[PDB]
């Protein structure tokens, strides 16, 4: 497929890895009575392994000759779940955090002792401000247009 | 005004030919550059006004389109055909040396004159019919040339972009393809494959 | 044969002479 | 009481509470949605 | 003056041992010497240049002499792939018998060192065949060294010493350097290729005696002047060709084939002759650009004055830069070192991928050694380039004469520059380290399938663009309908596409996620080293912590413990800090190269591909695994030829660690200690009969930074060199 | 195909252009750009003994001022174009359309 | 010997002199500030270069400057 | 007549070697005695690297800003 890779659903090496992992955990499982709690734990790890490989196979991940997923970050629309979509989620959260922290710093900057609220958090003010991050992209875009985002002549 | 509701630039009062107040990048902020731009704009407008029919008319006839009419020079023994006639000098180095000397001389003659108003509208030998008679009608003809030439430039852009969107086409071949089924033959298919 | 002459020449005699000479130049007083 | 809430608002304590909540959250998310190299919902 | 150093009265009057040390470390900083003038400055530099050239000629002459007198050259020419070349003989009276035995190799009569510089392949490729040829070379170079000393001596006497106005005639020097130094030299080299090297490649031994009888081409000279040059490209060598023989030999002297010689795995000699001829023409025609004595050409000053964009986004543009650069030797040295460092890395990257010497690509220890060599040289050269940018800003920069031009605007928005270099370095660092650590945790917990392995799809797409088929992207040169493929099918593309898709060579090696990660580490190192050096240069004239820094010079200890503490606030200190990051960066580069190749040469490319995505893989499957033969170079059970590399390996480990002392311990500790020692000496009978002429003191603050950086670097280089050469040569593959 | 023909044509045309076409442009540009100068003054006035330009060779009884240096420059161009067309004609190179 | 200079930004608070451990600096009369005194460095041959004076100056930027220069027995603080 | 800016006025520091260069501060008192070379006393919101928050400046080193 892309970059000479093959889908992990079609990869012999991928299935060989799932097989060798499961047989490894079963080799550990042969040591304990099947009713015992170590046994149930190793069974849970086995079920979680099958869930892992089956999900990677389902969601269309490409594999290398190593039998391991490789991520396509070029922007190819078949693989936005591998970077572009979690990336937009990240930028939303990071923009949220930074926008909220900036809101707090602006809110306390004209206090009589600003540093006082930087080492002892004004939690009521913080709670008032945390949900501004929900609309941070509109707020920051509007500030960029209005000229409130950047300090003048710095 | 090109865009109703928008404040015209400070340096565009509307007096110039074809001045509708369009310079959103303020590229004419410096006056010297603006004058140079009026000259160069007229040069492009006139090259385009000559080149558009030279592209279309041989296509309406049996001759190839504007792209095919350049193709003999790619192959080594190439000889041109003007109206189906294998013109003898049609080899690429011949007409290439010819074109370099002739074009270089003429255009460089334009480089060595600085009126600067003659660099836009020289006239004289280039106005033998004397359409510069009535300065009102001559200025209206300036608006005439500028709008005609801008139109020709836009058309040329359409020809090149259509040529990229349909390699080995003709503007009139594209037009006929559209006239067949206008609702299913559109730029929409090129914008949306 | 020649290395048996020049290896001690540049590895023993030359460093001794250069170090002694540079020592003298460096400790001189005009 | 007021002084104690003040102490609990101080930088290290607010940090332990905040990151402890964040850790419990991320742990539980990886508990119900383990592994996951991708955003599968598209 | 009155004693050493005679160029510094302030140092000669020092009663401490410092006087000696600083006399050595300041001997070449002419601008700081007593009674210095501009004329003396330029003249001392010029003579020093002749002295350097003499050193270089004498050094190459020595290499020639030793290969001819103690080496394998004649035997090596007959069997390039089964004779280990000999650098020189070993006469060490400290050898036991086992060392005499184990180092006696390469078919020699006593202990010898195997050369890993690759001079055998080079001299063989250019036409040298006999030890006699090598002796003629060595005597010729000894001669050239002597005439270098002669000219350097000559231009120090009056009427032979040039005026500074002559040194500042930039247009003339550029015309002669481009047209003559670059162009004519290249043209002559094409001459040597077609008259000597290509004949020697076809079995003809052409020397000074017979080179007038022999024709380089059967029709030669006449198709050149007619303008039908293709007769020179007519009959190339056959794809079945033996390099020292007339089998498969053609008659062509100038080709554009594009690949490698199938036997030697190196570039075609006719290709190289054609290359030097063509670029020689470009340099000749380009060396007529600037104005001298004939009323035609450019005023570089006028061109610089002319390049000022309207709208003023660059202010006054490049106005005043001609004097700013021509009057500042540090600006010139900075540009020279920057460019020279770039093309040094370029040489490193192109000599492993496109080998130009016969039978050098099969010598793996040599290819590794040369790549490492030139990458470390390139690094040091880059750090120096920035160092002299800073020194320029302090000593030569005239703010009023560069007012509002591009150069001053660098200083004017230095915080945006420095802050964004900081951002890029932090992003690269956070995420490259984060992905490596994630992958290491996945492999620790036994779930390699959970790694984050990002395909280097952009570089892969570029390799496809070059015609590599490994990734199936079907773009230009990788696609049949591409105009770029059609345009070159008749020329270089058959040989090129043949070479790039051969799996044995290093031409655009196949890349995967492990290459992605290390490439981002390399980006991190370039950005951080660049951040340190750029901040150092732009803050050299001052900061908010030290606004008057320009008044204190390039190198000073600090500004005391006031204002918060000011250690390592000088620009020199920024260089000193950046050298560590350069050693780190080139360490990553060379680790990368050597591991990828050592796995390629073993047919075990997969080991790199799978193990390079987590850092334990690098620690265990590269360093630990390949130290095996090295660390056994000597042991309780005996020795072998690798012992010199085992010893050296520890030597570096020692020197490096010694450096840590000077870097962690600072001065006052040692000064008080030395005071107790002075007391001890004066109060010890018999010994107090002996008195020191120079008061023993602890090394200076800056001096300790330098000494410790030097130990750190010597240990760094010697350690990695021992491991590189022992791990490759021990396997030779 | 004939070297004397192509070289003579190209060099004659180059000398011709430089003489009757591009001469004024050449001179006004070499005049406004002027002699190279260090620290606000020419290299020779600054003290470079060998930076004095040669006014003897630049004198020509050619009415417009065309001299030996002009001949050398334009003739060089004509020979470079000439050997370009010669070498490029004997190629046999043809791109695949 | 190290060079030491005073700049007319000096406000005459005397702290550089009080800080100096070798007595390099003095207070001399002057008319440029309210304290009517300015510092001076008449004994820089005894200056050891510790910059305690600079640590003591309240002026922004400093009004004492120590330019470490040619080393002597006195400037290296040697008792031997 | 009073020399220098009004007390309490915000001024922009023009002294390039000042920690507060191109920043602003509040005027405290302007010493009207001539021969005083740096009569303007400015207090600042942030301490400099010497933990000092006030400094004297010349008349041409302060620019009154509202
Ligand atoms: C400049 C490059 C160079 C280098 C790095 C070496 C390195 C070496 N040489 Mg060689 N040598 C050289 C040039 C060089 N040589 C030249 C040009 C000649 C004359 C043809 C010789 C002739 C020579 C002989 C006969 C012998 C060596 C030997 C050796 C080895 C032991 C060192 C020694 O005996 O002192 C070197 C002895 C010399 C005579 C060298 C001086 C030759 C010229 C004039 C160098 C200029 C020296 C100058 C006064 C100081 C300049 C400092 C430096 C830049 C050179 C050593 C590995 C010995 C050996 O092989 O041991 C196994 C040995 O017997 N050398
Ligand atoms: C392994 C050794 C090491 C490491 C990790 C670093 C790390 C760094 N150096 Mg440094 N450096 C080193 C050696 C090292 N250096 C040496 C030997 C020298 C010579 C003295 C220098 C001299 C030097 C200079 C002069 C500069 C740097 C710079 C930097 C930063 C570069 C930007 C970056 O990569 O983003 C961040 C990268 C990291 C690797 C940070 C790692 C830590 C992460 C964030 C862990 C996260 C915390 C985690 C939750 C655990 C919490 C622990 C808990 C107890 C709180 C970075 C923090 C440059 C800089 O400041 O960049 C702006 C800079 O100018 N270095
Ligand atoms: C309000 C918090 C905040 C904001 C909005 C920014 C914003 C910015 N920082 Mg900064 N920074 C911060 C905190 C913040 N920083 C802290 C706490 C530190 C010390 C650890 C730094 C250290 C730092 C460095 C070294 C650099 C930046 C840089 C930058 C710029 C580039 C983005 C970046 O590299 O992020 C990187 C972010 C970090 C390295 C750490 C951020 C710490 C957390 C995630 C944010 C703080 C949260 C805060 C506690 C919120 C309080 C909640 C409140 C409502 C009560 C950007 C304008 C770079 C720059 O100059 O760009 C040109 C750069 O070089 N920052
Ligand atoms: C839709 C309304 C509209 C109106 C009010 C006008 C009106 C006018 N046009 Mg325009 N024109 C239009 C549409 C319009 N045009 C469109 C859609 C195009 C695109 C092809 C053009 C392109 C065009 C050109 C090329 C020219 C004019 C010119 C003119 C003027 C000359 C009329 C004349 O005969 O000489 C009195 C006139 C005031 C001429 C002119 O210069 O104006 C003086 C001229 O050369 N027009
Ligand atoms: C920048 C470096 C980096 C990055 C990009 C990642 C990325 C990832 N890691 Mg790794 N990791 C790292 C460093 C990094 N890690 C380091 C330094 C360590 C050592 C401490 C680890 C140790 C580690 C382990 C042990 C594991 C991971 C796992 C994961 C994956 C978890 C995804 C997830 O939580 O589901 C999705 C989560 C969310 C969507 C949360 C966001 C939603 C917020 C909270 C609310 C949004 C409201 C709207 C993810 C792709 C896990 C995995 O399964 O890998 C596949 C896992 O097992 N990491
Ligand atoms: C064409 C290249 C070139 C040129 C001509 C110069 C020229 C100059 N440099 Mg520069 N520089 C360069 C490249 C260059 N440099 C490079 C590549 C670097 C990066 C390493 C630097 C970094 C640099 C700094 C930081 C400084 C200079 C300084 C100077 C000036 C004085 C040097 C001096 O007198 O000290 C004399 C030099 C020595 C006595 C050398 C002894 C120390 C060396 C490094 C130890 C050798 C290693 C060891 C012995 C190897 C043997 C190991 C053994 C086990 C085998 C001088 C004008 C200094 C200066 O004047 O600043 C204004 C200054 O501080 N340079
Ligand atoms: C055609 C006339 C001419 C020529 C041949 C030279 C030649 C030279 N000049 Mg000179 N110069 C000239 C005219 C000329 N100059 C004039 C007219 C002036 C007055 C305006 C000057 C004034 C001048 C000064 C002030 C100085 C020089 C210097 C130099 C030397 C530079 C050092 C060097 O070796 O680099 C050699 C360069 C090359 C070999 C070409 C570039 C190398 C490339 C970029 C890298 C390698 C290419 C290739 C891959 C190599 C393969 C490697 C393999 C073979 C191992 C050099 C030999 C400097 C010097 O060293 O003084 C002695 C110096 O200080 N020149
Ligand atoms: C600076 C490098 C250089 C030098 C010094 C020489 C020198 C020489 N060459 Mg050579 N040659 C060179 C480069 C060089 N060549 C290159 C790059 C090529 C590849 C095209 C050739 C290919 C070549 C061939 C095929 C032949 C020579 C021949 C000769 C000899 C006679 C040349 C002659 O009189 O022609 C005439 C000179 C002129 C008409 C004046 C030229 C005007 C100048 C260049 C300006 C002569 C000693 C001939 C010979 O006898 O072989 C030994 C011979 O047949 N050369
Ligand atoms: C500080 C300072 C300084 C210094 C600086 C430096 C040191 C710099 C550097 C730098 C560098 C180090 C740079 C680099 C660069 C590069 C570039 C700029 C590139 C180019 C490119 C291109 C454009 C290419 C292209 C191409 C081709 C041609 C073909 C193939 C493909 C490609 C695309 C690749 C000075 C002295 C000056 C002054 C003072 C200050
Ligand atoms: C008297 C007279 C006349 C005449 C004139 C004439 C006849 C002229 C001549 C002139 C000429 C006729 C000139 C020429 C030429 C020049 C030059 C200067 C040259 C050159 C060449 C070159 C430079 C080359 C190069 C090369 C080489 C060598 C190698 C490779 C190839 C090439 C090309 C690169 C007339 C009547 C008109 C007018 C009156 C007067
Ligand atoms: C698409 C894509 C891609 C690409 C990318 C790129 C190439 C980009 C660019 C980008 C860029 C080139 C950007 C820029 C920037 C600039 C600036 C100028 C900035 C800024 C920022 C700011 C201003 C911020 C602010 C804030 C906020 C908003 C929130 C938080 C707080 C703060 C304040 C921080 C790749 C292939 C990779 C992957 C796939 C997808």
């Amino acid at each position: 497929d892309i970059a000479g890779l093959t889908p992990c659903k079609d990869s012999k090496q991928f299935a060989k890895r799932e097989k060798q992992s499961i047989k490894k955990l079963e080799s550990s499982l042969k040591l304990y009575a099947p009713d015992s709690a170590p046994a149930l734990a190793i069974n849970a790890t086995i079920e979680k392994t099958k869930r892992r490989f089956d999900n990677y196979g389902k969601q269309g991940l490409l594999c290398g000759a190593d039998g391991l997923p490789h991520l396509i970050v070029s922007g190819d629309q078949r693989h936005w779940g591998e970077f572009i979509t979690p990336g937009i989620l990240f930028l939303y959260i990071a923009g949220w955090i930074g926008w909220v922290g900036r809101s707090y710093l602006i809110a306390i900057r004209d206090d009589k002792k600003p540093t006082q609220k930087e080492i002892i958090i004004d939690v009521p003010l913080a709670t008032r401000l945390v949900f501004r991050g929900f609309s941070w992209p509109i707020a920051a875009y509007r500030e960029l247009l209005n000229g409130e985002l950047v300090a003048k002549d710095v | 005004d090109w865009m109703p509701g928008q404040p015209r630039p400070s340096y565009l009062d509307g007096s110039a030919p074809g001045d509708f107040g369009f310079d959103p990048l303020r590229l004419g902020e410096v006056p010297e550059n603006l004058e140079r731009f009026k000259e160069s704009e007229l040069i492009h407008c006139r090259w385009a006004m000559l080149a558009v029919p030279g592209i279309l008319v041989p296509e309406a006839l049996g001759l190839g389109n504007w792209v095919k009419a350049q193709e003999w020079a790619a192959l080594p023994g190439g000889q041109a055909t003007y109206l189906g006639n294998p013109v003898p000098w049609g080899t690429l180095p011949t007409i290439l040396v010819i074109e370099f000397l002739s074009i270089a001389f003429v255009e460089h003659q334009r480089s060595m004159e600085k009126d600067p108003e003659k660099k836009k509208y020289p006239g004289g030998a280039f106005d033998p019919l004397g359409y510069s008679k009535d300065p009102k009608k001559f200025h209206e003809y300036k608006i005439k040339e500028v709008k005609n030439g801008r139109l020709a430039l836009l058309a040329f852009v359409g020809i090149c972009v259509q040529q990229s969107a349909y390699p080995g086409t003709g503007p009139l071949e594209n037009l006929a393809t559209h006239l067949a089924d206008p609702w299913h033959n559109t730029i929409g298919n090129v914008l949306i494959p | 044969n020649l290395p048996s002459l020049f290896v001690p020449l540049v590895g023993l005699l030359f460093p001794a002479v250069a170090m002694a000479s540079l020592f003298l130049h460096v400790e001189k007083r005009l | 009481m007021r002084d104690l809430k003040t102490y609990l608002s101080v930088a290290p304590v607010a940090s332990t509470l905040w990151f402890a909540a964040l850790a419990g959250l991320l742990i539980e998310i990886n508990r119900f949605f383990p592994d996951a190299l991708t955003f599968p919902f598209f | 003056a009155l004693r050493f150093p005679r160029f510094s009265q302030g140092l000669a009057q020092d009663p401490t041992t410092r006087r000696i040390w600083f006399g050595i470390a300041t001997a070449h900083d002419f601008e700081s010497h007593d009674d210095i003038t501009e004329g003396r400055l330029y003249q001392n530099i010029f003579a020093s240049h002749f002295g350097q050239l003499a050193i270089i000629f004498l050094w190459t002459s020595g290499n020639l002499f030793h290969v001819a007198w103690q080496g394998n050259f004649e035997a090596w020419v007959q069997d390039p792939l089964h004779v280990r070349p000999i650098a020189h003989a070993i006469w060490d009276p400290h050898f036991g018998q086992p060392a005499v035995e184990a180092f006696t190799r390469g078919g020699a009569l006593g202990p010898v060192n195997i050369a890993y510089s690759g001079v055998y392949q080079w001299w063989y490729t250019i036409g040298l065949r006999t030890n006699e040829d090598l002796y003629t070379g060595a005597i010729f170079l000894l001669f050239l060294s002597f005439i270098s000393l002669l000219a350097g001596w000559l231009h120090l006497q009056p009427k032979w010493k040039p005026s500074v106005s002559w040194f500042k005639n930039a247009e003339s020097r550029l015309n002669h350097h481009l047209s003559g130094l670059f162009g004519v030299s290249s043209l002559a080299w094409a001459g040597h290729l077609v008259h000597v090297a290509i004949p020697g490649s076809r079995g003809e031994y052409v020397r000074w005696n017979n080179f007038l009888s022999v024709l380089p081409h059967p029709q030669g000279l006449g198709p050149l002047f007619t303008g039908q040059w293709n007769l020179y490209a007519q009959n190339p060598d056959s794809s079945n060709h033996l390099f020292s023989t007339s089998q498969g030999a053609g008659t062509a002297i100038l080709t554009l084939l594009g690949g490698f010689h199938p036997q030697t795995q190196s570039l075609w000699l006719t290709d190289m002759a054609h290359h030097h001829l063509a670029i020689a023409i470009l340099f000749l025609i380009g060396g007529h650009m600037y104005r001298t004595n004939f009323g035609i050409g450019h005023s570089i000053k006028y061109i610089l004055e002319a390049h000022i964009p309207p709208g003023g986004r660059l202010g006054r543009g490049h106005k005043g830069l001609y004097d700013t650069i021509n009057n500042s030797i540090h600006f010139q040295l900075g540009l020279a070192l920057a460019s020279l460092g770039v093309i040094t890395s370029l040489v490193a990257q192109h000599m492993y991928s496109l080998p130009a010497y016969a039978f050098i690509a099969q010598d793996f220890t040599t290819q590794a050694a040369l790549y490492t060599h030139h990458q470390y040289i390139a690094g040091f050269i880059m750090t120096g380039a920035f160092a002299h940018g800073a020194i320029f800003f302090i000593r030569d920069y005239n703010p009023e004469q560069n007012a509002d031009n591009v150069l001053a605007r660098m200083l004017e928005h230095k915080e945006a520059i420095i802050s964004h270099l900081s951002w890029a370095s932090l992003f690269l660092g956070f995420h490259t380290l984060g992905l490596y650590v994630h992958n290491d945790v996945m492999l620790a917990f036994g779930t390699p399938e959970k790694q984050i392995l990002i395909e280097p799809i952009f570089a892969q797409w570029i390799q496809s663009a070059h015609g590599k088929t490994s990734y199936g992207f079907d773009v230009l040169l990788s696609s049949t309908n591409s105009p770029a493929l059609n345009a070159g099918r008749s020329i270089w593309l058959p040989g090129w596409l043949n070479a790039i898709n051969e799996n044995s060579n290093s031409l655009f090696l196949t890349i995967g996620p492990g290459d992605f990660l290390v490439h981002h580490a390399i980006a991190l190192g370039l950005h951080t080293t660049t951040l340190i050096l750029v901040k150092g240069a732009l803050d050299a004239r001052g900061s908010k912590l030290m606004p008057d820094k320009k008044d204190f010079g390039y190198s000073f200890p600090c500004d005391g413990p006031g204002r918060g503490g000011t250690c390592d606030i000088s620009a020199w200190d920024a260089f000193y800090l950046a050298v560590f990051w350069m050693l780190n960066t080139i360490g990553w580069v060379t680790f990368y190269w050597h591991w990828k190749h050592i796995t390629l040469w073993q047919g075990n490319v997969s080991q790199f591909n799978e193990s390079s995505t987590y850092l334990m893989g690098w620690l265990r499957d590269y360093l630990w695994l390949n130290s095996s033969q090295l660390i056994n170079g000597y042991n309780p059970f005996g020795m072998n030829s690798l012992s010199v590399w085992a010893w050296m390996f520890l030597f570096g480990h020692l020197v490096w660690a010694t450096g840590f002392m000077f870097l962690i311990s600072w001065r006052g500790y040692w000064q008080e200690l030395i005071e107790t020692l002075a007391w001890a000496h004066e109060r010890t009978p018999l010994a107090n009969l002996i008195r020191w002429r120079d008061k023993p003191v602890a090394l200076s603050i800056v001096q300790a930074r330098l000494v410790g950086l030097v130990h750190f670097s010597v240990g760094y280089i010697f350690t990695y060199a021992a491991f590189l050469i022992a791990s490759t040569s021990g396997k030779f593959g | 195909l004939n070297p004397s023909l192509v070289i003579s044509l190209s060099t004659g045309l180059s000398l011709f252009l430089g003489r009757f076409v591009f001469f004024n442009f050449q001179r006004e540009n070499v005049a406004k750009q002027g002699l190279p100068e260090q620290n606000g003054v020419t290299h020779f006035e600054a003290g470079d003994t060998r930076a004095k330009e040669y006014v003897s060779l630049l004198k020509s009884n050619d009415p417009v001022g065309f001299n030996i240096v002009d001949v050398l420059a334009w003739g060089s161009i004509g020979h470079i174009v000439a050997y370009y067309i010669l070498a490029t004609s004997s190629n046999g190179y043809d791109p695949k359309f | 010997s190290h060079s030491v200079k005073i700049y007319d930004t000096c406000i005459g608070c005397t702290q550089c002199v009080r800080a100096c451990p070798t007595d390099v600096l003095e207070m001399i009369p002057w008319g440029g500030c309210k304290a009517k005194q300015i510092a001076s460095a008449p004994r820089t041959e005894d200056c050891v270069g510790c910059k305690r004076c600079e640590s003591a100056c309240p002026t922004d930027f400093l009004s004492v400057r120590v330019y470490l220069w040619h080393e002597t027995t006195r400037s290296m603080g040697l008792a031997y | 007549p009073p020399i220098g800016p009004k007390r309490g006025a915000k001024v922009k520091i023009l002294r390039q070697e000042s920690y507060w260069y191109k920043g602003t501060g509040s005027v405290v008192a302007v010493d009207q005695d001539p021969n005083t070379r740096y009569p303007v006393v400015v207090r600042f919101n942030k301490v400099n690297y010497a933990n000092v928050s006030t400094n004297n400046y010349a008349l041409d080193e302060v620019e009154e800003v509202k």
